[PDB]
């Protein structure tokens, strides 16, 4: 179909400035307590995200060079400590995961 | 003043979650819950099917008198299945809270006669309707959407 | 259809057109200032003493040797030019000049100061407001030292006079929405500053210009700005964990 | 009408589906800790709770070895999950697995991400939402009616 | 002596706007402090303040206005101040919210701020012709369900009980007092001039006596918000609109055999740790008991 | 082309004598030729409007368009400029007097259909423009209560007039 007459910029300014077309606020946004960043409330931080991502992605590359084969993994568990750390006796028995940066304060021992 | 939204399980720890936690007249009808459906027979040997409605928590709620109502008959308030505090209204809690019960779930209200009046904050049972009786039933039926 | 957008302004230097200049760009003035002066540290005590500082400036300036090198130069290079009367001039070039930052004249402050003085005194001030005022000399200046060099590229003479002033100056910084930023009008400040002239000698107009300005590093520190100021700390990458220094 | 359908429309068909649900699943088996899409991983938390259920089973139960065949496309997670992640749970029934949501994608889709993972694994900790402190106001005023109720006993 | 409330409030306005520009007059030059920032999410800031005139809230500002908002105390050292009082050294600097893991230092400010709050409602909620004597703000920690303020009345007005109504009434004009938005103001005054704003109020002065006997310096604390000067120890919250819910739970008697006073007891609970409505009921109906902790 | 909204930072006022009181800042700042489009860049800049620029960030971190990012560069920028070049202590303490959008220059292209035919397809290019003030942001105006509709009817009733009438 084809339209009749041209619509005017009144009835366009009613139309594209109504209430239900506009963009709501969001009373959701809260400060994260660790780092004082920005996030929701329902939402992870952004920020602490990014950090545990890297660590994340360095513990696998690290682990990753360790084994030369995409097909070989893991018949035991695994564990990670970083420099200055020594492999417990509960801990034996498990592979082991070395780094040279220090232990962060957000990731426990355990 | 951008008042952030707020919720009763934001600001509790997990020590005080669980403590939280922790001739011409007419009747008074019911709320009740449909629970499913049955077979049944009768001594003549057909077959004819029973809905089952189960009445959990029926009180009467309040009493609308006949000339603030209607005119002609009287109206009662009466509440359906129980339902949580923290997911209510203000006035409605506030409006339970001198009334005395916990928040009900679905809200009629009824016709009936001024001789059949009942005493606000009294439960009702099933045995308020006799085998042998004809009923109406309302209810929001089967959305189908558009 | 085929059509796309222009002007994209970028500045791409390189030595091939800065060497293939056919004119080269003559400086006027030199960069750099060839030696500071070092002043005795009891600056502050010795100048309110009559005796004792003329005098010892004086001989400061009878006992060198380069400077009455320096000296014996430039009036070779251009006959009647006195040491006694240039401490007149060069407050009267520093009164004029402040005056003319005053009044936001530049074509006056081209003719007074220098081409290494001009952006210090226009750069962070032309988008405000100064009201400057001249009081009062506590003590009359004094030339204190005199230096030249000898460019032998074009045969260059620049001869710089260093001169101490014990100045009292009124200062106020407008902000350019007009209220108060820096200092107050009323407030006679009593300061000191060894500023250097130079002035070109193979040039026959050559002006005497107003080359640097030289604070003691033992100075006070300046007033107090009004406005309060906040310096951040470093800002942080993820994967870096902050350091405290100690 | 959608009454009573708790599977999403996900790929080109239930094939589809359950093809790269198997994916998802086998990377959370091999790096116990993927993110994805909500609904995708929405989906996975189901397969990856009845997952460890086969598992312990035991390695000798022909049907949880032929559904791990199936399920684990990469043939070396099988040993993996028998002897890593069905000993590791023992005790819980259904506490298997975490759900987060994830914030946006940096790309232009802006999809809503989760992440999910595995309990016990070798990984840092994700940034968990923490509950108040039992020194905070409301439950400092709630410690009381609580140290009252316990007075009236 | 013949002292209309006017007149007596136009008194202590006028003693305590002295004293404040005694105190700004002594500060006759603006010094540049050097501030750092101590706290765990932004380490490293360096803060350059003006000396006895700029607030850790104009430090705040600096930062953002999450800080602003969130923001209730600050440590300087290890010293809690107010929001709004004068830094004075080079220093560092901490802040704390209702959030953090050791929010002690806050709940308590707030619970002595609602203190002050209910004896500015009792203080001018009575008769002119009665009399209005405030005695203190006992400090009873947080785990009591009330903050408690202790009241001598006129000896004409001891019979009757004040009901549900006048109860209300109180919530009414505490929440009025609420709604209009007052700063906190902190001054430290010497102990005669004490004496001197609490004038003819005996338990005051003799307050004021107790507490200059432990300082040295004879010193005292006295805080103002709208045109009430009232004294606490220690630090007080912001702002007058911190408080989301309040009331005024239930009144006590208390008898010495000098003295009757009335105990007023109340709840208050933040905008952001306001609580669901069935919460605040069970906190309210604990709050109506007798809370006795003096020492 | 124009630019004006560049040169309107230029603006350099009298001195305020002593007792007058004080000017706030009024800082001017513009981002030329965005790739977004000029009504869905106008959503954006109506969302922001009257808002302290901390809050106006919040609501743009989490704001899923494209034109979200451009204009939180344009205001952290903006907050740089004023708390640098203009004498702005407590950066927190400017809000969003004026924010709009305009259109750039468009370009033309060729976008086919079928059949042999075609359309013309314009490549939308738009300004954005803010206006930052040093100050708290004003408080927003409240519907009108029934005393104040009571008040202006009466007020109504009481400047009528006889008409057409000597
Ligand atoms: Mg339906
Ligand atoms: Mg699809
Ligand atoms: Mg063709
Ligand atoms: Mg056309
Ligand atoms: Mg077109
Ligand atoms: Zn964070």
């Amino acid at each position: 179909a084809a339209p009749k007459n041209r619509r005017s910029i009144e009835v366009n300014r009613c139309r594209r400035r109504n209430p239900q077309k506009l963009i709501k606020v969001k009373n959701n946004i809260d400060v994260c307590p660790e780092c004082g960043h920005l996030k929701q409330k329902h939402i992870l931080c952004g920020y602490c995200y990014e950090k545990v991502r890297k660590e994340t992605a360095e513990i696998r590359r690290q682990m990753g060079k360790q084994e030369g084969g995409p097909f070989r993994a893991p018949t035991t568990e695994t564990v990670v400590l970083y420099s200055g750390e020594t492999p417990s006796e509960q801990d034996q028995g498990k592979r082991i995961i070395e780094r040279e940066r220090k232990r962060p304060s957000w990731f426990t021992q355990n | 003043h951008g008042k952030s939204v707020t919720w009763w399980d934001e600001h509790l720890s997990e020590e005080n979650v669980p403590f939280v936690k922790q001739p011409g007249s007419s009747r008074v009808g019911l709320i009740a819950l449909k629970l499913g459906m049955m077979p049944l027979w009768t001594k003549d040997g057909q077959k004819h099917v029973v809905t089952l409605l189960q009445v959990q928590d029926c009180h009467v709620l309040k009493y609308t008198p006949k000339e603030n109502h209607n005119g002609r008959m009287a109206a009662l308030t009466v509440g359906g299945k129980t339902v949580s505090h923290f997911h209510k209204s203000a006035s409605i809690l506030e409006f339970y809270q001198e009334l005395g019960l916990p928040p009900k779930q679905k809200v009629k209200i009824f016709n009936v006669t001024e001789n059949a009046v009942i005493k606000p904050g009294t439960p009702l049972y099933a045995a308020h309707f006799r085998p042998g009786q004809y009923v109406d039933v309302t209810a929001k039926t089967i959305g189908k959407g558009f | 259809s085929e059509k796309e957008f222009v002007e994209h302004a970028r500045k791409a230097g390189l030595v091939i057109p800065h060497e293939r200049l056919e004119r080269p760009i003559h400086l006027a003035c030199t960069a750099g200032i060839f030696d500071a002066y070092v002043p005795p540290e009891g600056d502050a005590r010795i100048s309110s003493l009559s005796k004792e500082g003329l005098a010892q400036r004086a001989e400061r300036l009878k006992k060198n040797v380069a400077s009455q090198l320096s000296i014996r130069k430039i009036r070779e290079s251009d006959p009647n030019f006195k040491i006694k009367d240039f401490p007149e001039k060069a407050k009267d070039i520093f009164i004029e000049a402040h005056l003319c930052l005053n009044n936001s004249d530049h074509d006056r402050l081209h003719t007074l100061v220098t081409e290494n003085c001009f952006p210090d005194m226009v750069w962070d001030i032309r988008y405000k407001t100064v009201r400057w005022s001249f009081v009062e000399s506590l003590e009359p200046p004094q030339v204190v030292q005199v230096r030249c060099s000898s460019l032998m590229n074009q045969g260059n003479i620049y001869g710089q006079v260093t001169v101490r002033m014990h100045t009292r100056q009124t200062l106020a910084i407008y902000d350019r929405f007009g209220r108060l930023m820096y200092g107050q009008e009323d407030v006679p400040r009593d300061v000191l500053e060894y500023v250097v002239f130079e002035k070109h000698l193979v040039d026959p107009y050559g002006s005497w210009r107003m080359h640097g300005k030289i604070i003691p590093p033992w100075a006070p520190p300046k007033q107090p700005i009004l406005k309060t100021v906040m310096i951040p700390g470093p800002q942080l990458k993820p994967w870096e964990e902050f350091e405290e220094p100690q | 009408i959608s009454h009573g359908r708790v599977f999403r429309r996900l790929g080109l068909g239930p094939e589809s589906r359950i093809h790269l649900l198997q994916n998802l699943l086998t990377g959370l088996v091999r790096h116990e800790r993927i993110e994805a899409s909500w609904a995708r991983v929405d989906e996975l938390r189901g397969y990856a709770e009845k997952l460890i259920d086969y598992g312990k089973l035991g390695d000798t139960n022909e049907r949880a070895m032929r559904m791990a065949d199936f399920w684990l496309t990469e043939k070396d997670l099988i040993p993996k999950l028998f002897q890593v992640l069905a000993p590791r749970f023992q005790g819980q029934n259904g506490g298997y697995t975490r759900m987060l949501q994830i914030p946006n994608r940096n790309e232009q889709d802006r999809a809503k991400m989760a992440v999910i993972e595995y309990k016990g694994n070798c990984l840092p900790p994700l940034p968990l939402p923490r509950r108040d402190s039992n020194l905070t106001l409301l439950n400092q005023l709630l410690q009381g009616l609580r140290q009252d109720q316990e007075a009236s006993s | 002596s013949q002292l209309s409330p006017t007149e007596l409030i136009e008194m202590q306005n006028d003693l305590f706007n002295k004293e404040k520009n005694r105190q700004l007059s002594l500060t006759p030059r603006t010094e540049k402090i050097e501030v750092k920032h101590v706290g765990k999410t932004d380490p490293g800031t360096v803060f350059v303040m003006n000396k006895n005139i700029s607030t850790p809230y104009s430090c705040a500002m600096h930062l953002s206005e999450w800080y602003c908002r969130k923001s209730i105390l600050a440590l300087v050292d290890g010293q809690p101040w107010d929001m709004y009082k004068p830094l004075t050294k080079s220093c560092e600097i901490k802040f704390l919210t209702f959030k953090d893991d050791d929010p002690g230092e806050v709940n308590k400010a707030y619970w002595r701020s609602c203190a002050m709050m209910m004896g500015c409602v009792i203080e001018r909620a009575f008769k002119d012709e009665y009399v209005v004597s405030l005695v203190r703000a006992p400090e009873v920690p947080v785990i009591a369900g009330a903050f408690c303020y202790d009241v001598v009345l006129d000896k004409r007005l001891d019979e009757w009980m004040p009901t549900k109504e006048n109860l209300h009434s109180f919530t009414k004009d505490a929440r009025a007092l609420i709604y209009k938005d007052l700063p906190f103001e902190t001054l430290e005054v010497e102990a005669k001039v004490a004496l001197e704003i609490f004038q003819h109020n005996k338990y005051k002065l003799d307050f004021i006596e107790e507490k200059a006997s432990q300082n040295p310096e004879r010193i005292v604390k006295l805080h103002r918000f709208g045109d009430f000067i009232d004294v606490s120890e220690g630090p007080l919250i912001p702002r007058t609109s911190i408080c989301f819910q309040y009331e005024v739970s239930a009144v006590h008697n208390l008898q010495t055999q000098s003295s009757l006073v009335r105990r007023f007891q109340g709840l208050s609970l933040p905008v952001h740790l306001r609580a669901h409505f069935t919460i605040w009921n069970k906190l309210l109906e604990r709050s109506r008991k007798m809370v006795t902790e003096d020492k | 082309i124009s630019r004006k909204w560049e040169k309107k930072n230029k603006i350099v006022y009298p001195p305020q004598l002593p007792g007058e009181p004080r000017r706030p800042a009024e800082i001017y700042h513009c981002r030329r030729q965005i790739k977004y489009s000029k009504d869905k860049m106008w959503y954006l800049a109506k969302l922001i409007r009257g808002m302290s620029i901390d809050q106006a960030l919040a609501q743009l971190e989490f704001s899923d368009k494209k034109g979200a990012q451009i204009i939180k560069e344009v205001l952290l920028e903006a907050q740089d400029m004023a708390v640098r070049d203009h004498n702005v202590e407590f950066r927190s303490n400017l809000y969003v007097a004026e924010s709009t959008s305009g259109r750039g220059q468009y370009l033309k292209r060729i976008r086919y259909h079928g059949r042999g035919r075609f359309g013309i397809m314009e490549k939308v290019f738009c300004h954005y423009f803010v206006k930052l003030v040093e100050g708290p942001p004003p408080p927003r105006e409240a519907p009108k209560t029934a005393v104040a509709h009571a008040r202006e009817y009466i007020q109504e009733l009481r400047n009528r007039t006889i008409t057409h009438a000597l």
